[PDB]
């Protein structure tokens, strides 16, 4: 299974949701329609049930260079992004776990293809931060 | 709905 240092850990999926809709009053760039697009990050339980991801204490979008100071930090659940942009894109999330345990980039694509979809990623996380073991308790077994 | 960037 797993090996080494990496079998002291457990593992969560987390969900990331985005949604996005054309903003009409925005002119289109070489006759691309303007996007409002946002993107949030929840957990998931043992059932498969959303639940806020206070595992992290800070989130930070990666965005494509066009945007201005494309890196973006949130801290509190669900780390709420919103932006307008022409063009979908791959970005990554960087996801800081509670008590300096581990940073963790999430690859994302940002696109138009729905109105809205949601992503599921798992994630190993270590036992080895008491706040952190304990804040995981919330969403499974440990 | 297929429109993307460059990188």
């Amino acid at each position: 299974g797993p090996l080494g240092s990496m079998v002291a850990t457990v593992k969560r999926t987390i969900r990331i949701k985005t949604q996005q809709h054309i903003l009409p009053e925005v002119p289109p760039v070489e006759n691309f329609p303007v996007r409002q697009w946002s993107i949030e990050i929840v957990l998931l339980d043992d059932e498969g049930k959303e639940i806020p991801a206070t595992i992290f204490d800070k989130v930070i979008y990666h965005l494509h260079p066009t945007f201005a100071n494309p890196n973006r930090t949130f801290t509190d659940p669900p780390f709420r992004i919103e932006e307008q942009g022409w063009g979908g894109f791959p970005l990554d999330i960087s996801v800081f776990l509670l008590e300096k345990a581990g940073e963790r980039k999430i690859p994302h694509d940002l696109n138009f293809l729905q109105e809205s979809y949601e992503v599921e990623h798992v994630i190993q996380i270590p036992l080895n931060k008491p706040l952190l073991t304990e804040e995981l308790a919330k969403s499974g077994s440990t | 709905q297929t429109a993307r960037k460059s990188t």
